[PDB]
């Protein structure tokens, strides 16, 4: 059972840090904001950028 | 406008002298909420005992189990609203410039004809 403990310790070594990308998050946020902007423009007729 | 009472009422309309507040409530009751009904809000820890008029609703499907979000006294700031305001102001400025370009051009157009009339009168004077 000692090697089970050794493997569990080695598996506890792993850093609990999960790097998450920022460029894709920004692009998705921009797309959703654009959807909201288009909705608001449509509800205002055409008195906006387009 | 030219008189003073109209300018007084316009100036009164031109400012806002109370804190701008917006209220948001997460409601999970059985009674449905419509777009016209006025409810009574009681919330002791936040010092609320008043009548609230619904101005914004974000409802879920009746089978969706989710909460409802209800707004009162206008909405939170948000950026997309600011962008829409800036865009409509830009459009208004653009159309104003387009109109004023033609106005200046016809100012030049109304110029030359009257110059011709002045020249005709000058020749008549001689």
């Amino acid at each position: 059972l000692a090697r089970v403990e050794n493997l569990l310790e080695r598996l506890l070594q792993k850093n609990p840090v999960i790097k998450m990308d920022d460029k894709v998050v920004a692009e998705v946020v921009s797309r959703n904001q654009a959807n909201s902007f288009d909705q608001y423009n449509y509800t205002m007729g055409g008195a906006a950028y387009s | 406008i030219t008189n003073n009472d109209d300018l007084l009422i316009f100036a009164k309309k031109q400012i806002l002298d109370v804190p701008e507040t917006a209220l948001t409530i997460a409601y999970k009751g059985k009674e449905p909420v419509s777009e016209r009904d006025v409810w009574y809000f009681i919330h002791e820890p936040m010092g609320f005992e008043t009548e609230v008029k619904v101005t914004k609703i974000k409802s879920s499907h009746p089978w969706s189990k989710k909460f409802q979000e209800i707004g009162f006294s206008n909405s939170r700031r948000d950026m997309v609203r600011i962008q829409t305001q800036i865009a409509n102001q830009v459009k208004k400025a653009s159309v104003d410039t387009n109109k004023i370009n033609s106005f200046s051009s016809i100012a030049m157009n109304a110029y030359d004809s009257r110059i011709l009339t002045e020249v005709v009168g000058v020749v008549d004077g001689d």
